[PDB]
């Protein structure tokens, strides 16, 4: 399916992916689109941090859905 | 107040707005829930002077940044949790989310967004017994704001009074 995520910078990226994918696998689909190393990744859906062991049918993400992004750095 | 401002006077209305602001949020926020409550009405409360325009500054961002703030607050404690800072790197650590957030860019939304998060994190640790810690993350970011150029910046956007010429001004 296709999903949209929202920056903070205003910018949507679109991403195709499927209810199987693990969270890790669309972590580095980003970092391979865009350049943004998963250490620094704080994706966020339904108010609730997905986990990285667990599948995107895990919190029932249907298909169109959208999904805030954080970040921590990892400098510090 | 008279137009224009300078980074000297910006230092004074960003603090009295930082707390200004962080108080009517928890005031409501009492009436549904307690959580990170105050401690009760007393002489421990926050004496604020609502009698200066930058009383009405703090009511107004406090509406505009109301359900965009609860979007993502469930998931800023949590973390928070797993996070377990100390007094010797609270800096180290507070100073780091912040450039990781305006890193894309500055807005207005990342301004509120600051001083949202910036409440439980040193209550955190006034719970967890180090008492003393309001007068140390106030002398903390004035001096990261200063140090960051954001003083300036708030400077040619208007200064805080630039805030009612807003949304719903």
């Amino acid at each position: 399916m296709q999903i949209f995520v929202k920056t903070l910078t205003g910018k949507t990226i679109t991403l195709e992916v499927e209810p199987s994918d693990t969270i890790e696998n669309v972590k580095a689909k980003i970092q391979d689109k865009e350049g943004i190393p998963p250490d620094q990744q704080r994706l966020i859906f339904a108010g609730k941090q997905l986990e990285d062991g667990r599948t995107l049918s895990d919190y029932n993400i249907q298909k169109e859905s959208t999904l805030h992004l954080v970040l921590r750095l990892r400098g510090c | 107040a008279l137009p224009s401002a300078s980074e000297e006077q910006v230092a004074q209305d960003t603090e009295e707005v930082f707390r200004s602001y962080v108080f009517y949020r928890h005031q409501q926020e009492q009436e549904a829930e307690g959580v990170a409550a105050p401690a009760d009405p007393e002489m421990v409360t926050l004496p604020l002077q609502p009698s200066s325009t930058m009383g009405q500054v703090g009511r107004q961002l406090a509406i505009i940044g109301d359900d965009i703030n609860r979007r993502y607050d469930s998931e800023f404690q949590t973390m928070l949790q797993h996070l377990q800072p100390t007094a010797e790197n609270a800096y180290e650590y507070f100073t780091c989310i912040a450039t990781s957030l305006f890193e894309s860019g500055i807005n207005w939304g990342r301004v509120v967004a600051l001083l949202g998060f910036g409440y439980r994190l040193a209550l955190h640790v006034y719970q967890h017994g180090l008492t003393g810690f309001l007068g140390q993350v106030t002398r903390f970011v004035v001096d990261f704001m200063l140090h960051h150029c954001i003083a300036r910046w708030i400077a040619q956007r208007g200064g805080w009074v630039a805030a009612l010429n807003l949304g719903n001004g």
